[PDB]
C-alpha cells in the first residue's frame, strides 16, 4: 500500500 | 445564495463532519445540472475528495478482509473462509457501484467538457484511479480489462501533462505518483515505476504557484522511490 | 459451527474492517434467540453512536459560528442538516434501549450483568439528553441510580465504568461539579484502598476528569 493521491 | 452555492456549501458540512457519502450526493447534484460547462477548481476538488474518502474506507476494509481470509485459508479452516469470502464479495460489489458512480460521471460529462489542460489531466487521472482500484480486487478477465483502462487513461493524461502542464504542477506530479504506483503493484515492474517517478521528480527539482501543495507530493514521491529501491522486502 | 457462533465470527470481521453498522446487525440476531457477546453488542453500538455524535458537535460548532457572525440563511441550512443528524441519533438509541428493555435487562441474572445493562441504558439516554431532555435526563438518572445500587469491589470494571459515566452526566448535563466529583472521588479512592489493566484504564480516565475539573 505505497503512497498515492 | 443559488442552489449551486447551496450544495457547494453543504458539501463542506458533510466534509467537515465526515459524512462523505452524502458529500458525494451533494456534489453529484452539482454536476448533474451542467451542460458543457465544467466545474470550478474547488468544486472539482470537492467531488474528488468526496469520492476519495468514500473509496478509501471501502478499500481499507477490503484489505483487512482479504488479509484475515488469507490467514484462515493458510490455516485451512474452511468453514471460516467461506464466510469471509461471502463477506468480501459484498464489499467488492459496493466497490463496483462506487467506481461505476464516478466512472460513469467521468465518462459522461467531466472528461468531454474539460476545456483547459489542467482539467484534462485531472479527469483523466481520476479515471485511472478508480480503474486501478478495481484492479486491486477484481480477478480474471475483469482485472485484465480494468488494467487496460487504467493504463490507457493514465497514458493519455501523461501526453497532456508533458506538453501543457509545468513539471511542478500538482495535477502532473500526482499523476506521475499514481502512475508509478500502478506499475509497482498492479504490473509488478519496479523499473517502469521508478523510471517514471524519477523522471518526474527531478524535473520538478530542476524547474524549482505555491509549492507547499506540490512538495507534499514530492515528499511522497521520493519516499516511495527510496523505500522501493531499498533491497529489503515487504 | 452453529448459527450463533457464526454471528460472533461475523461481527469480528465487521469489528476488524471498521464497518461498525453491520456488527450491530450481526449481533442483533444473536440476541434474538455470553461475556464476549455482551461486549460485541456494546462495542458495535458504541462506535456507531460515537460517529454520529461527533458530527453533531462540529455541526453545532459550525451552526453556532454562523449565528455569531450572523448568517440567517447559512444558519438555516446548518440547522436543517443538523435535524437529519439528530434524527439518526433517535433511531440508533431506540434500537439499543429497546433491546435492553425487552430482553437484555430482564434476562440479566448475575449482578455484574445488571450493572452493565443499566449503564448502557443511562449512556444511551445521556445521548438523548444532549439534544424531551427533561425526560431523557430523568431516564438517565433513573437508569444510573439503580445501576449504582445493584455488590462488588470498586476495581471491578463494570463498577468503575459506570461511576465514570455517571460522574460525567452530572457535570455536563446537570452542571454540578460538586455532586459529580464526590461520586468520582468516592469511587476512585475505594479502588485504590482495595488494590487490573482493564480497570486501571478507567482509573487513569477517572483522574483525568477530576484533575481538570
Ligand atoms: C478544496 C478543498 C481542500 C481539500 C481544502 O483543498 C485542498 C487543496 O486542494 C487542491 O490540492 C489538490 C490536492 C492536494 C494537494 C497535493 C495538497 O492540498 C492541501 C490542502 O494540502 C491533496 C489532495 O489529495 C488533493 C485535493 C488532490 C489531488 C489529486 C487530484 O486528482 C485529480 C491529485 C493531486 C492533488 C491536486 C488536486 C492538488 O492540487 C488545491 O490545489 C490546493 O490549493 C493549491 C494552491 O494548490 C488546496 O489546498
Amino acid at each position: 500500500y505505497f503512497s498515492s493521491n | 445564495p443559488t442552489a449551486r452555492e447551496e450544495n457547494v456549501y453543504m458539501a463542506k458540512l458533510a466534509e467537515q463532519a465526515e459524512r462523505y457519502e452524502e458529500m458525494v450526493e451533494f456534489m453529484e447534484k452539482v454536476s448533474n445540472s451542467l451542460g458543457s460547462e465544467e466545474l470550478t477548481v474547488e468544486e472539482r476538488n470537492l467531488l474528488s475528495v468526496a469520492y476519495k474518502n468514500v473509496i478509501g474506507a471501502r478499500r481499507a476494509s477490503w484489505r483487512i478482509i482479504s488479509s484475515i481470509e488469507q490467514k484462515e485459508e493458510s490455516r485451512g479452516n474452511e468453514e471460516h473462509v467461506n464466510s469471509i469470502r461471502e463477506y468480501r464479495s459484498k464489499i467488492e460489489n459496493e466497490l463496483s457501484k462506487i467506481c461505476d458512480g464516478i466512472l460513469k460521471l467521468l465518462d459522461a460529462k467531466l472528461i468531454p467538457s474539460a476545456a483547459s489542460g489542467d482539467s484534462k489531466v485531472f479527469y483523466l487521472k481520476m479515471k485511472g484511479d478508480y480503474h486501478r482500484y478495481l484492479a486491486e480486487f477484481k480477478t480474471g478477465a475483469e482485472r485484465k480489462e480494468a488494467a487496460e483502462s487504467t493504463l490507457t487513461a493514465y497514458k493519455a493524461a501523461q501526453d497532456i501533462a508533458t506538453t501543457e502542464l509545468a513539471p511542478t504542477h500538482p495535477i502532473r506530479l500526482g499523476l506521475a505518483l499514481n502512475f508509478s504506483v500502478f506499475y509497482y503493484e498492479i504490473l509488478n515492474s519496479p523499473d517502469r515505476a521508478c523510471n517514471l517517478a524519477k523522471q518526474a521528480f527531478d524535473e520538478a527539482i530542476a524547474e524549482l504557484e505555491s509549492y507547499k501543495d506540490s512538495t507534499l507530493i514530492m515528499q511522497l514521491l521520493r519516499d516511495n522511490l527510496t523505500l522501493w529501491t531499498s533491497d529489503m522486502q515487504d
